[PDB]
């Protein structure tokens, strides 16, 4: 029977996925941040294209750097804004979206909030300048490479070195003596290295609530 | 996923 | 100039998240939740259509065109059915875990649309529509619009449509109805089918307008230029022929 | 257009 065929193929009702155990406010913060993050990624790719020496690289490498470094750039830009605006007290995601950690009732969220404040706290503790931050952020784009290697691995090695030199210049500009400079370079490069662990835990948290790489270091 | 978002933004 | 002055020149302005306080958290959650659920409901409707006897025999381009015209006819009619079977047309039963009380709703434009979605449900209640009538009617809603320049498999489309029209007659009969009341039921069920064109037009209008104001404009303002460009008509009065049982 | 992607993916899949 033709009507029997229709009764058979009728799909089952779909569930909305509404979980009342998750409050409306925190649901709205999570979803708004997911959307904001999507737009920050687009903005990061547009920024990278404008970096001296970046488009000169191989299109597959440009693609793989951005795919490795997107959350490095966002968490770091988050740390900077949080330090400048709130002295590392709140997560300053956007001018119209400021998150107070002690308004986050589910523990996993709160612990991730606390961990994101670390980057901010270190930028505050070290009193990092705009010029230092700009150089450090360019270095975060060039901090992860595939074990299988890059196509334009030579031009990358050269450009990373030029940005390590521009950071040295930003440090120099604080007018510290040669001994203050070398310890400041050590401190800023240790923060850079610590980003790997920061991003892994943050990326873990984000996928957990939602559902080949060689991580370069300055210190071994 | 995000690979497509990065591809669209880089190419455009 | 310096390499760092270049970095300072290219640092993007911070993005606004677009958090509109005028919209309550519960309202925001309901309208974002319904957008996501609707995306999944469209996917389910495509899988369902692929399995409709006769549908995959049409040209692939026609299959695509039919689904593009009719996704919200199928969604709004199934919403009507579930709202009738669960609440007897008192509430919008979008999903078992998402039932909306039109009275505990903040905006009136939302309310009017809810009353319009409830109208489909109250009519299915009023006419005491059977599961088999519903199944035939829902199939006919997938076949309720065609391009004005016709489908590639137009003759097959017509034959399929007539087959399911005949199938609706067979379903009316099983209600154990009076011969005069059967010709009367066909008239009322087809009149409700015809009225879906206005229900959907008004619903898609409200949905697109609310979405562009409350979601796109607030949370992705950069998307707008390409959205409004893609929305431009190819023909002066469109290419959709809405099929009617009653002229 | 955006809905068109969802429909074609689900249609071909
Ligand atoms: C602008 O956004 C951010 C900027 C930033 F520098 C660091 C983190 C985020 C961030 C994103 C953004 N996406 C795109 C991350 C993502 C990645 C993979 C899968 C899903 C989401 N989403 C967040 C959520 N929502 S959630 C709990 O994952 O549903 C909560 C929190 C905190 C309040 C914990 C933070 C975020
Ligand atoms: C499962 O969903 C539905 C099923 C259904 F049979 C009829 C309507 C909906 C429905 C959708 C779903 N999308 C995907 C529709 C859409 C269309 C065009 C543009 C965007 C979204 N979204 C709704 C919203 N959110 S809104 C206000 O547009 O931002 C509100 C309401 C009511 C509470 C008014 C209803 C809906």
């Amino acid at each position: 029977t033709l009507v029997s065929a229709l009764e058979t193929i009728e799909p089952e009702v779909l569930y909305a996925g509404y979980d009342s155990s998750v409050p409306d406010s925190t649901w709205r913060i999570m979803t708004t941040l997911n959307m904001l993050g999507g737009r920050q990624v687009i903005a990061a790719v547009k920024w990278a294209k404008a970096i001296p020496g970046f488009r000169n690289l191989h299109l597959d490498d440009q693609m793989t750097l951005l795919q490795y470094s997107w959350m490095y750039l966002m968490a770091f830009a988050l740390g900077w804004r949080s330090y400048r605006q709130s002295s590392a007290n709140l997560l300053c995601f956007a001018p119209d979206l400021i998150i107070n950690e002690q308004r986050m009732t589910l523990p996993d969220m709160y612990d991730q909030c606390k961990h994101m404040l670390y980057v901010s706290s270190e930028l505050h503790r070290l009193q990092v300048s705009y010029e230092e931050y700009l150089c450090m952020k360019t270095l975060l784009l060039l901090s992860s490479v595939p074990k299988d290697g890059l196509k334009s691995q030579a031009l990358f090695d050269a450009i990373r070195m030029t940005y390590i030199k521009e950071l040295g210049k930003a440090i120099v500009k604080r007018e510290g003596n040669s001994s203050q400079n070398s310890q400041r370079f050590y401190q800023l490069t240790k923060l850079l290295d610590s980003m790997h662990e920061v991003v892994e835990n943050l990326l873990n948290y984000c996928f957990q609530t939602f559902l080949n790489i060689k991580k370069l270091l300055f210190h071994q | 996923g995000l690979e497509d978002i990065i591809r669209k933004a880089l190419m455009g």
